[PDB]
DNA sequence: CGCGGACGAAGCCATACCATGTGGGCTGTCGCCTGGA
DNA sequence: TCCAGGCGACAGCCCACATGGCATTCCACTTATCACTGGCTTCGTCCGCG
RNA sequence: AUGGACCGCCAGUGAUAAGUGGAAUGCCAUGUGGGCUGUCGAGCCCCACGCACGUGGGG
């Protein structure tokens, strides 16, 4: 019931999620560099991609009560009996004193100190329980410090709505323990399977107006850039999606998306003026019924180079997948496909045709 | 410590004489930003890190724009200097600062050449003999002389921006 | 009497078990840091993966009272029967006026101060004995300060039913030193066999419904991570734990399913954000019928690298048993498992082909 | 004459014994802190497996009463004729009113102030002169303060037998000077080659069941351990043993027993969660006859780190040695074992190829 | 002389952290670590301008800061709602008024009282994390001025606060009549 | 029978809440070769 | 023999970013243990030794 | 040769048993490094042959 995948995708020179400086985020793994893509990157990449298909618009925000506010007045409210209002709808929670919330700011609406995670007919059916106690709104408004008045519990239970990013990528949040729901889906951070130092790149900002005694340009820096053949890696574990979904087949649907999302998608960082839309090289699909395993260790041997890191890395995980299978004996499944038709891999299962099949048939076996 | 500031000392005066009198050996230094370092630089040399911080230091010497080639605070203070003087912005030093503070020994004498000849291009004064200890302390701690630029630095802008009103 | 196990487990770029700050927890080895896992941690996983399997379910809680009340609020008592009942039943113990019990929520049943371990049939046996003194527990409601009523003989006789969980790793209980049980496995702090430092990750949370079309994001922050390849160790005194189960074949199970949950079980201490599950690069367990023996000074000088380092760490693991073992000689049985088919580490025993068969040879040979 | 033992040996991330507040002992030594275990857990440890092997149990106690009662309730004594009996023997043997005592907590019997270290068998003898004097006993309790009726010659012998055990580590009687033992075993405390400080380790008891609304952990505190590389060093003066126990056999049995326990044992102190057990990567045996010699100043100068300090404490432990070989001169014999075969340790002897081979031709040229 | 720095830097701390979360958050990583460590390498920014011209002054001045901006919401927020103690004092006025176990607050002050410069900096956060958990009001000039003073001998500053402690507690007692 | 060694006999005892400020001492360097003094 | 010069030719300039964001709750344990020995005074007698 | 000379406070000791820091997270949106260029006589010694212009051999 945990649907392991690995791929190995070759980044050209290009800088994915850069670090708070510009420059490349890496590991020290074998004690040498290697430059990395971080997992929440890849991870919102896939959400707006599932849920891009599968339109859901699992919204994370902070400002709910600018949106909430919104809705009231998209519904007849008043300026001052909308924005009272949604601050009562996440006052009217009552842990400690009401919800946290930022120092106010002088007239816009103010932002929750707590990030919520929340599709959008959560939003409005909020605003909903909001409009069905006008009254009380304003009754409440009329003071100089309301107090909650909104049912909390019915508020409370329409906070729980999940989602298909929720019930994958799980949601926490701390004023309210009732509705945190915990993950499903284990996702890794891609580091090269070979060492990279990061190349410097000059670059120069020319004015397209000349004026005499000066050939300046309009700006100089440096962006860091690095290029590799990253590893990949991520866990689905059915059992706890399939809690949180409640159903099978809602299940079945979004692990088969998911796994999609998770070859097919590329981050947005930096990829305007460096165009690295890739396809990995290599899609490895495992259901195992015990626990998880990931082949990190075989990539822990930094690769020396001179010559390509494609055919090297999957003759190497290849290698590393089978004594791996002969030391830890399972009856598990076993399927993949390769965008390089030179060798067999024997060890990583049936070779299937393409990856949209290798996923169906994969989703379909693991049921 | 000190046994190292001495000898860098007597480097930085006989390669600024020699840049400016010299064209040849200024151009040939300049050309690794490495042969003529072997046959100029070796006699200024008592780990191999600390050579490497003469004769690296010594060829952005030599790489320096004429204005600033005819002319004890460490680096930190010449970029507070630079930047409340001569109107650098304070949120790129500040950025390129901690870019630098952060690296690793190989990683200074990458990103370094660039900061040092930009902020020579404005007359700035470098107390070269304190940063040829300085990179050659990169390699007996890091993070501490690291820390010694960055809260220099900051120190010193702010002290000398409260003293300026 | 001693069955020794070793492991080497390279673990890629994650954060096992934090420290109180975020970042991993740290050793001083041999002069460098060295990123570790706590013992408590990798026992915990341990624990939950064995009683997983063998279905035992050796709770660890605070709140009996609470749980107490629940039973007998299943078995027919009325709210307030059932909470002073608990109270009853936990007060009915201890040499002194009760257990130490301190401050009381807020409308709920209080929490011991003392920390309990029992099975769940014990707790609900609890409630059993608590279910057969209904006047009893009604009879003493009736007055303001109570006292116990209990017979805290079998009660005391319930607490210190054992558990596999409870015979392998021990229990403590102050106020009853009469059902401390000790423990039978010696587990091991988990260093790295080279040098790590912290590696700080900037991250962000990008927030949707953009205010002013800025690329403003919620929250930024930066997590603290680490990689690198643990060496982990572990040692299960077979005198004392057929002691605690009593049996010899109960006992045979719980160590077999004790080495095979060691290999097999990770923490799941931030791993939803990094998929840190793997398995041992390399496993021995050794019989040793005097005194169980670690490997840790062995890696106590750092390896230093930009090469690789399972197959470093694996020779020298190597090396260091065979000097070892032609200096403190002794009559053992050694066998070890291998993901790597490059080096043949002799020292270490009879290669066996898989772990689960390792440890059946082994089981069987202690 | 005397058989003086040198071992320097690496333990892993732990804590032996802890001080009076958790944290391990340090010593200020050459100006920096240095973990440290006391002697005194070391010597329990080694008495504990020497006499283990040779099953002496030489038992240090206090309830001595509560024993001789016991022995008297098993050879046919009333419960009170049994504890009037043994409050006998012990009020017998003191100048007048016999030794002190302490106040009666319960009804059961009273232990005195002072420890005692006996063997079973004495106390089993010392049960038996209380048996002879059955109806003495007896016609004592009748009244309201007993006194001495035991022939305190015999009582005051038995007191006197010695063991293995009392052989080497000596015994202390205050209220007895005649029983006092001399020890013949010096044993050191063991402090670190580098200086070590201290490193928290934040651990959290969480609860298995969850809360209604938060969840929070059960209990959340911070241990303090370390790691380091110990000396260890102790002295056997043959003469005084051998004095002690007569025979010439029998004193070279605990000898050599007592070498083998003090390379194998390791304390239990937070051992059941750390699996610190571990082996002396250098040993050093050197039989002198005109005075024991430690080599502690070797290692007062703090070692710096961030490479190894196995080999660095082994060749300096030689430097030290054969330095002060040439500057002492004398004609003793010495003999080495070592873990690792990198450097050849010259000045140490005659490299033997194992601890107990080493411990076997080391006693035998004694 | 040191007790006047450590007065500006909770000035501008004090209304810094809940002026503006920037510093707040470069400081808040900085929690019981050495000054040149690189995840605190953001804080200089604050706080450097602030120490006098030994290394244990700035590990009080950085260490104290930290601690200043890494306490809950609650603790700023009961904070900010507007001779003099030692943080002993703090802990005696913890156990006597809400209600903390006394055996081991005694025990964790004489564990943190006997330690090493170091010591002190790796025990010292936690418990005055948990100080403010209980939202005792503490000083911090008095704390970092102690720090400071924490490096020449290990006496004259634990003696201090153990003396303290116990006084006021025995004071808070007696009064209680 | 003659006697060693060890103890014991007391005199003695003891109604008109607050504090601490300190430090300072060690180290060696080059460019080499021709010409002229 | 020692001080001093020298040692083909080796580029000049100009420009260097603006902004926005930095989270919350909770948990902090128990008990048992804490020694004796003495540094006074003379003599007579008493139990044990030879 | 000093209110001193001679002069041991001292023989015995596990600090012990128990413990996840844990759940959540695009660092992002924008950039010419540029204008200019042929690589074409002092040297230290020996010997040989020499048209006293030099040529070759061994150091």
């Amino acid at each position: 019931t945990f649907v392991d995948i690995h791929a190995i995708q070759t980044l050209p020179y290009s800088n994915i999620n850069r670090d708070d400086l510009g420059s490349p985020k890496t590991v020290v793994y074998g004690g040498k560099e290697r430059t990395r893509v971080s997992s929440q990157s890849w991870k919102r990449a896939v959400r707006h991609e599932v849920e891009a298909r599968l339109g859901d618009k699992a919204v994370r925000t902070r400002r709910i009560i600018s949106e909430i506010a919104k809705r009231l007045r998209e519904r007849g409210w008043d300026a001052d009996l909308a924005d009272a209002g949604a601050r009562q709808v996440v006052l009217s929670v009552g842990k400690k004193s009401g919800i946290k919330l930022e120092k106010e700011k002088d007239s816009e609406a103010p932002a929750t100190s707590v990030l919520f995670y929340l599709p959008v007919p959560a939003i409005d059916e909020l605003a909903a329980i909001a409009d069905e106690h006008r009254d009380a709104v304003a009754k409440e408004a009329a003071k100089k410090t309301p107090k909650g008045i909104l049912p909390a519990d019915r508020i409370t239970e329409v906070l729980k709505s999940r989602n298909v990013s929720v019930n994958l990528f799980g949601r926490m949040l701390a004023e309210l323990p009732s509705t945190e729901v915990d993950g499903a889906v284990q996702f890794a951070h891609a580091f090269t399977v070979h060492g990279t130092t990061v190349e410097v790149d000059f670059f120069t900002a020319v004015d397209d107006i000349p004026k005499e005694n000066d050939h300046g340009s309009g700006h100089m820096n440096a962006g860091q850039f690095s290029a590799g053949t990253f590893y990949r890696y991520a866990n689905v574990n059915l059992d706890r999606l399939v809690e949180n979904t409640g159903d099978a087949q809602t299940a079945r649907t979004a692990v088969a998306e998911f796994l999609r999302a998770f070859l097919s998608t590329v981050p947005s960082g930096k990829q305007n003026a460096t165009a690295a839309m890739t396809l990995p090289d290599l899609v490895h699909i495992a259901v195992r019924f015990d626990r998880p395993i990931s082949f990190a260790p075989a990539f822990e041997t930094a690769l020396y180079g001179s010559d390509g890191y494609t055919l090297r890395a999957c003759q190497e995980l290849n290698n590393y997948a089978e004594r791996l299978r002969e030391v830890w004996p399972d009856d598990a499944i076993r399927g993949y496909a390769t965008v390089e038709n030179k060798t067999d891999l024997a060890a990583l299962g049936e070779r299937y045709d393409s990856y949209p099949a290798l996923i169906d048939a994969m989703v379909a076996a693991a049921f | 410590s000190d046994y190292i500031l001495q000898h860098a000392d007597a480097l930085v005066k006989r390669v600024s004489k020699l840049i400016v009198n010299e064209p040849a050996a200024r151009a040939a230094l300049r050309r690794g930003v490495m042969l003529a370092a072997h046959r100029v630089v070796a006699p200024y040399v008592p780990v191999h890190a600390v050579e490497r911080a003469f004769y690296a230091v010594a060829a952005i010497m030599a790489a320096q724009p004429r204005s600033a080639r005819d002319q004890r605070p460490n680096l930190g203070v010449s970029l507070a200097q630079a930047v409340f003087d001569k109107g650098l912005n304070a949120d790129s030093t500040e950025q390129r600062l901690h870019l630098i503070a952060r690296q690793n020994l190989d990683g200074v004498h990458r990103h370094l050449p660039r900061l040092v000849l930009y902020l020579r291009s404005d007359q700035v004064h470098i107390d070269w003999g304190i940063l040829i200890r300085d990179l050659a302390r990169w390699g007996h701690t890091p993070r501490h002389v690291a820390r010694e630029w960055v809260q220099d630095y900051h120190r010193t802008l702010e002290t000398l921006t409260r003293q300026a009103e």
